[PDB]
């Protein structure tokens, strides 16, 4: 038995002009699954031409390459999309790219119209998500979250196949039997309880982490990285002022999900990442029960052998790619793709990432190639372990849970890929200069004491819509949609409040940062800073008024710059609509984890961290950064202090600087699969 | 910072008639290691000649065969000795043939005196030993704990580095630093803070388990198990009337060792015991920092392939001699070693025991052979990874070589789990219990009640002046105290209240387990996969008359458990007064009730308690001489030494499960022993 979870939403007023936009977005993403002809997009689309509307984009060639590429023919209608098929991926990226630049939202609105009622739906799904993500007269709405227009990507195959049993059935033919099955009838609405996948798809004990591997928040978090920075995508559309920052984002990201990951196995004792050998056989196996328009997932056998002779290309070129990383180490100043890099700079990051992305601004310099490899997409086919023929093929795929956004962080092997990929850059980061004691000493700054409250973990029930994961006839479509909710339990955080007492011999503006650490490894003995700066996680960044003397600062866990609210659920997102008002996070602080998954559970009850307090001047950014100021305190790299290798650490030891021990405890029941009929 | 362990031993006092005889054992082990020509003993075993007292020993064969070996020469001085060492083995086996042999304790004493100034010192020790356990006429004479008598075997390299660099300085050079190095100057001895093996050791997280498999009185219990019931003895010298029941007891300890350390795995957080394919790779690697005359101890990584060139033939056999077994399993009722064998009786667990030992019982219906092989020893041998070779003056120790540093080794407990997997697989031929045998009626057991379960870690002191060699004025006077402080285990006193329920006024036996509640993959275990995992704590007797009871059973008086030995000096201190600790006496062959419950979490560790109240029956009449090991008649682990086949049949109101949580108190890890944390 778990409590239920029930929290206030905070809530903006709407601009009234996008009243109208937010609404038709709405209704685009209505059973996208399904073409309803009743609905006025179905005859829109159906009359709507894009050659006679030309003059209605504003570049040419993009609607020049989407007619070639439509007379050659798109995908059928009815198959797994994936990003990483490289027809599928032409055709979209020149969909999306079809949206992006429409003149005006009329024509976009025609053009989606189009794409959903020809194309086929993950296609335009995804598209659609992409442009509404990206365009201009779209920013202030709000999308509903990514585990509510894919479900099925969200949930184990047990829940979903209830969930079809009941839509074939159209209700329960002995209600009183329902709940021995995790099935509640209640007001209109069907709600299925939901467990965590077991020991059967994860092994060496890894199944205890499932509840954080799992979460609707990560994945989606996940998604909502890959929507906002895509790969295929040239910078500037991307991100105009901080352009040549792309790498450092990307370096900046894994680097923190890596480390909570970490962190997680800590809690549960499951030691460090582990690595391996392309060369030798993986020893970490994995069985999802997933599946996608009921073809199952890819199962990787324990012992899987990567270097099979089909693979043997694939191997070589991922190879190869390593070694000319480790030859550019040993140059340190040269020119790759017709750009000069001096690795002695900290600037080179951007390279650095952009090379380990193989993203467009790796190849701005050189001419258009027609041929094009990525390490990370080769990596991701290598270590899914679909039949080859799957590959070969086109018309046919064995999906993969590394060839989707929204359940690669369930697949092992994606932890140690980009651990391999980060202990690259790190060597690569071993260049820098260590921040001196010049640049890391406040004068006149002293914390005297820093305070936390109890630290408390617990699961507790949380609903969400799974409607779109079925099919509904043609009178449910008419009328209105069952309701099918899936209630699962997921982790979260009491509240807690951070003290800090500081001693200012003048009055000056101030930047505080708070991050949070692990104090002991996998073996049990302390993690000494030169190895610990990498598995730091930053919490909080903020700004402050020092007055002369003492100055205490009391900061609520509910306004962390780097952590969000739970996204609301598409029925609460009209209600609030109908009144003129949209969640604030879900417009513009979806890019931040969820406040819930801040603190670790543990799996002993009661699990040893650490706080990093650190104050320094405050700068300004510069000017030219002005569109970016909601996202951006100063001008100090992500991640400062503990952006470059600590080589000394009583250089650390400084006034402005301060450790502290804490711990985390656990209320409640320890495990989360405590939710059967009898058990509550 | 950890508190010192100080406690006052319950002593007993002696027959005034054995003192002398307890004085003599202890000058005969005193710096076993180097012969004093100033001594007694020295004149004695200089002049005996045991040939022109071979009148003086029962049996005329046991001294004919022992000067035939003697004629072709022992093994030199300062040489290791291992039991599994085929020469070494036969030779110490005839030396305590006439050990034991011996008439009366006047020719014993003379036989060891002998064999000291003479003999290698390992098999002198050894042999007297083994011979002072079981010679009757020595029964009830206090014996040093084995830690003491080879300090080498229970402490790792640094300590000993700092304790032989100190007598080779013979005291500090510049006292006011040894401090910072851990090493103290008191009261005319020396303490040398020890810290257990660390992850350079043991690899794949297990030394965090370190000071549970590397504790002292741990490894003590191993060789007190192998003393007290060694291989190559016949069951009738070693046991006596037990001797139809020597396979239960090896099944029974060895399930009991692997399910302790199942507990401290799970307590850990490191899941359950790996298995593993002879024609495979073993997947455990193990560095000791282990040495006996500077030879270092073998090493393996941690990726070792055990099929290589010099191994094929032990393989074969390890093979062949497990493909036998399950061919039994398929007969069912068979003919083997001239012994009929029907696996469908309970007791057919002796012979499976004594088939998994290749002890001399196996072989007593067939005639003497010459041609001898074991399992255990070609999978230790395989197992230790030393280099092989086929000359018999040259080998390279390992931790399974010897039984006082076996359970040092996850190979030992994953080899023996192996074996009680096969065992498991023999035992589920037979028949499960029935309700009318577990069913106690007018009987049924309404409350139990547990104290807090509480863990610490605390100092202990214990005298390793053995491993060094004395000079001449050392030996004339008298020699240091180099004391050993280390960090030890140990639980709070805690109480079990049971309230029963029974108009029918009856005699009753309760036995109490100790067990897991979740797996490594954090699910609950259910009775039928969970009856292995099941520790006995305590079995005793009570007399329930008509209506309520309340039983308080204190942690103090559990019947498998003993309390810590004590140094060699507070044994002459109580010998001075006529008395000798009683736990070194009665009880000296059980674990210690330090190791009793797992070291717990700040949150705490969940476990589970079984209480089961079931009819007393007498022991046998024949079982007179060992009424102090048994209670009833009922098999060693009753009700759990069958397999549970249905839980819901197995359950009865007189038994009961309770969930209890074990807590922490104090420093959570056992290295913080450095000058600036005290
Ligand atoms: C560098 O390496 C080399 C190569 O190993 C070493 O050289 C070896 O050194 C050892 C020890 O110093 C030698 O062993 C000793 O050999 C002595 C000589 O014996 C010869 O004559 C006798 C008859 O008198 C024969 O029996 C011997 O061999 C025959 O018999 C043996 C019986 O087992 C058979 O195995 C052989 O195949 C032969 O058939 C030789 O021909 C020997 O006297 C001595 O034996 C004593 O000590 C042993 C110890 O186990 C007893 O078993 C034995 O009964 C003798 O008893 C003595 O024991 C102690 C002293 O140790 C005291 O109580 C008394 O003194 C008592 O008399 C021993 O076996 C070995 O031969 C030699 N190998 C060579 C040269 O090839 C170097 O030492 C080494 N150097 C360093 C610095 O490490
Ligand atoms: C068992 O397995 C077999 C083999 O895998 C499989 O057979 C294949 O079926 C698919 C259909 O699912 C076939 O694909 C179709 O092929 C026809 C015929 O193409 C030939 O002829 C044309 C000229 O007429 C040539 O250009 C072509 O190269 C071939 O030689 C096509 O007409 C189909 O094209 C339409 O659909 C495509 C998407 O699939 C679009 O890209 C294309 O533009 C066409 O669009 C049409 O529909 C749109 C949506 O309504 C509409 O908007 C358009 O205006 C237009 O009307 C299609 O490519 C394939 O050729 C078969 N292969 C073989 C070897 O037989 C079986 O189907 C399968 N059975 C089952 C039960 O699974
Ligand atoms: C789980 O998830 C499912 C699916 O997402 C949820 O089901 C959805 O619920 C919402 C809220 O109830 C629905 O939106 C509302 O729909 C009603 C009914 O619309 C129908 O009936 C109308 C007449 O009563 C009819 O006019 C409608 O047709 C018009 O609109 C379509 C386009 O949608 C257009 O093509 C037609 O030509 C018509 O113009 C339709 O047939 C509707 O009345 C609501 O409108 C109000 O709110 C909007 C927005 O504020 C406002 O603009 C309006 O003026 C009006 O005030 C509203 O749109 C949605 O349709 C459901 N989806 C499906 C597939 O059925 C379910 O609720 C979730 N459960 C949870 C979270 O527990
Ligand atoms: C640690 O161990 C050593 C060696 O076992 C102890 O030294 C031993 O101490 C005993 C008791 O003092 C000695 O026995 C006594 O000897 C005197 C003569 O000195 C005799 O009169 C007594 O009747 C008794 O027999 C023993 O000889 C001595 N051994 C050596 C080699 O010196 C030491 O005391 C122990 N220390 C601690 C703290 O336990
Ligand atoms: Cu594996």
């Amino acid at each position: 038995g778990y409590p239920q979870y029930h929290y206030d939403v905070e809530t903006r007023k709407l601009d009234p002009s996008l009243l109208n936009i937010q609404t038709k977005v709405l209704s685009l993403l209505e059973n996208w699954k399904q073409v309803n002809p009743d609905d006025e997009y179905y005859k829109i689309g159906k009359e709507y031409n894009v050659e006679a509307n030309m003059e209605s984009y504003t570049n040419r060639e993009v609607v020049t390459e989407f007619l070639s590429l439509y007379k050659a023919g798109f995908i059928p209608k009815n198959e797994v999309f994936s990003i990483f098929y490289e027809n599928q991926a032409l055709e979209v990226i020149a969909l999306y790219r079809l949206f992006y630049y429409a003149k005006d939202f009329e024509t976009f609105y025609k053009t989606a119209a189009f794409a959903r009622v020809w194309l086929n739906e993950g296609q335009f799904v995804y598209a659609f998500y992409l442009a509404v993500i990206h365009r201009a007269d779209t920013r202030g709405i709000v999308l509903p979250a990514p585990y509510e227009i894919w479900p099925e990507y969200f949930m184990n195959s047990d829940v979903l196949s209830k969930i079809y049993r009941i839509q074939m059935q159209k209700g329960l033919i002995i209600p009183e039997q329902g709940p021995y099955y995790g099935i509640l009838s209640k007001d209109n609405a069907y709600y299925f309880y939901a467990n965590y996948s077991g020991p059967l798809t994860y092994e060496d004990n890894e199944n205890l982490l499932s509840y954080f591997i799992e979460d609707i928040g990560w994945n989606s978090y996940y998604y909502y990285f890959h929507n906002r920075f895509p790969f295929w995508e040239n910078g500037e559309q991307l991100i105009g002022p901080l352009k040549e920052r792309r790498g450092e984002i990307y370096y900046y990201v894994y680097q923190k999900i890596l480390a909570r990951y970490y962190l997680e196995r800590l809690a549960n004792g499951l030691g460090e990442i582990p690595r391996f050998n392309w060369l030798d056989k993986y020893q970490t196996s994995y069985y999802p029960l997933l599946s996608s328009y009921q073809l199952p997932f890819a199962q990787r056998n324990d012992d899987y052998y990567l270097a099979s002779g089909d693979n043997i290309n694939d191997i070589q070129f991922i190879d190869t790619y390593e070694k000319t990383f480790l030859q550019l180490l040993q140059k340190g100043q040269f020119k790759a793709y017709k750009q000069e890099v001096d690795l002695y700079n900290s600037k080179s990051i951007n390279f650095v990432g952009n090379y380990w992305q193989s993203n467009a601004d790796l190849y701005e310099k050189v001419p258009k190639r027609n041929y094009w490899r990525s390490y990370e997409a080769t990596a991701r086919r290598v270590l899914g372990a679909a039949p080859r023929s799957s590959i070969n093929y086109e018309n046919m795929n064995i999906p993969t849970a590394l060839d989707f956004y929204q359940t690669s962080l369930r697949d092992p092997a994606f932890y140690q890929l980009y651990a391999k990929i980060l202990d690259y850059i790190n060597e690569y980061k071993e260049y820098l200069e260590p921040y001196s004691q010049d640049v890391l000493h406040y004068v006149g700054v002293k914390i005297n004491d820093v305070k936390v409250d109890k630290l408390v973990t617990y699961f507790e029930y949380f609903d969400w819509n799974a409607t779109n994961a079925v099919y509904l006839s043609e009178q449910q479509l008419d009328t209105v949609s069952p309701s099918y909710i899936v209630r699962q339990p997921r982790l979260n955080n009491k509240p807690f409040t951070v003290n800090i007492d500081i001693k200012s011999d003048v009055e000056s503006e101030v930047v505080v940062k708070i991050f949070l650490g692990p104090k002991y490894d996998g073996n049990g003995l302390p993690i000494s800073l030169e190895d610990n700066w990498i598995n730091f996680i930053e919490l909080d960044w903020f700004t402050h008024k020092l007055t002369s003397g003492q100055n205490k600062i009391a900061r609520k866990s509910e306004e962390f710059f780097f952590f969000k609210d739970d996204s609301v659920s598409l029925f609460k997102i009209y209600e609030l609509l109908s009144n003129g008002q949209v969640p604030s996070y879900m417009v513009d602080r979806y890019i931040y984890l969820p406040r819930r998954l801040i603190l670790p559970r543990g799996t002993q009850r009661g699990f040893p961290l650490q706080l990093f307090v650190v104050v320094y001047p405050y700068q300004a950014p510069v000017k030219e950064w002005e569109s970016m100021r909601q996202y951006i305190v100063d001008n100090k790299p992500f991640g400062y202090p503990f952006d470059r290798p600590v080589t000394l650490p009583y250089y650390f030891n400084q006034p402005n600087m301060y450790f502290k021990d804490v711990y985390v405890y656990q209320e409640g029941e320890q495990y989360p699969y405590y939710n059967s009929y009898w058990s509550q | 910072g950890y508190p010192l362990f100080n406690n006052n031993v319950k002593t007993k006092t002696l027959d005034p008639n054995l003192v002398n005889i307890q004085k003599k054992v202890l000058l005969l082990l005193e710096n076993w290691k180097q012969v004093d020509p100033d001594d007694e003993y020295y004149k004695i075993g200089k002049e005996y000649n045991i040939e022109a007292n071979i009148e003086s020993y029962t049996n005329r064969e046991v001294v004919t065969e022992f000067l035939s070996l003697y004629k072709t020469g022992f093994t030199a001085k300062n040489q290791i000795f291992s039991i599994y060492y085929e020469n070494q083995a036969l030779e110490v086996r005839a030396l305590y043939r006439l050990f034991y042999y011996a008439k009366d304790f006047e020719t014993f004493y003379k036989t060891a005196a002998f064999a000291r100034v003479w003999l290698n010192e390992g098999q002198f020790i050894y042999a007297f030993y083994i011979a002072v356990i079981h010679r009757a006429d020595t029964r009830g004479i206090v014996l040093p704990a084995p830690y003491e008598i080879w300090p080498e075997y229970f402490v790792n390299s640094d300590v000993l580095a700092k304790i032989n660099r100190i007598q080779m300085q013979k005291g500090l050079i510049l006292p006011e630093t040894a401090q910072y190095y851990g090493v103290l100057a008191k009261d005319n001895a020396y303490y040398f803070y020890a810290n257990y093996s660390g992850p350079w050791t043991y690899e794949n997280n297990e030394n965090l388990l370190s000071y549970f498999i590397e504790d002292v009185a741990w490894n003590s219990y191993y060789y007190y198990f192998h003393s007290k019931l060694q291989f190559w003895e016949k069951g009738e010298n070693a046991i006596g009337p037990f001797k139809e029941r020597r396979g239960e007891i090896y099944y029974f300890i060895y399930q009991q060792i692997l399910a302790r350390y199942y507990l401290e795995r799970l307590s850990n957080g490191l899941g359950e015991i790996p298995r593993f394919n002879w024609n495979d790779r073993l997947q455990a690697g193990y560095y000791p920092l282990l040495t006996t005359h500077q030879i270092p101890f073998a090493q393996r990584n941690g990726d070792y392939y055990l099929a290589n060139d010099d191994n094929i033939e032990d393989i074969q056999f390890v093979d062949s001699y497990e493909k036998t077994f399950l061919q039994f399993l398929q007969k069912g009722q068979f003919k083997a070693y001239k012994q009929e064998v029907d696996l469908y009786n309970s007791k057919s667990v002796n012979f499976v025991g004594n088939y998994w030992q290749a002890n001399v019982d196996l072989y007593e219906k067939v005639p003497q052979r010459n041609y001898l092989r074991s399992y255990e020893d070609a999978a230790r041998r395989i197992l230790g990874a030393a280099p092989r070779n086929s000359y018999e003056n040259l080998n390279v120790p390992t931790a399974l070589d010897f039984y006082q540093t076996s359970l040092r080794d996850p190979a030992f407990y994953q080899l023996y789990a192996k074996i009680l997997d096969f065992i498991n697989q023999y035992k589920e031929y037979l028949e499960p219990y029935t309700q009318d045998v577990l069913h106690f009626v007018g009987v049924k057991i309404n409350d139990v009640k547990v104290d807090k379960l509480v863990t610490y870690f605390e100092y202990f002191d214990w005298n390793a002046t053995n491993a060094v060699y004395l000079s001449e004025q050392q030996l004339d006077t008298g020699s240091p105290s180099y004391i050993v402080r280390q960090p030890r285990l140990n639980n709070q006193p805690f109480t079990v209240t049971i309230d029963i329920k029974s108009d029918v006024e009856s005699e009753a036996v309760i036995k109490i387990f100790i067990g897991p509640k979740y797996d490594g993959n954090g699910y609950p275990i259910d009775l039928e996969n969970n009856w292995v995992n099941l520790v006995e704590i305590d079995w005793f007797t009570h007399k329930l008359t008509s209506g309520q009871n309340k039983i308080e059973r204190k942690s103090e008086n559990f019947f498998w458990f003993k309390e810590d030995s004590v140094s060699v000096s507070k044994i002459y201190e109580l010998l001075n007064n006529g008395q000798v600790p009683r736990y070194m006496i009665e009880k000296f062959l059980l674990l210690p009730r330090r190791l009793l419950l797992p070291r717990g979490t700040e949150g705490g560790v969940p476990f589970q308690f079984f209480v089961f109240v079931y009819p007393y029956q007498a022991p046998y009449k024949e079982w007179e001489p060992m009424k102090e090991f048994v209670v009833d008649n009922k098999p060693f682990g009753y009700p759990f030494d069958r397999p549970v086949t249905e839980s819901y049949y197995f359950t009865q109101p007189n038994m009961y499960f309770k969930d209890v949580y074990i807590y922490q108190e104090g420093e959570e890890y056992p290295y913080y022993t450095s000058y600036w944390s005290q």
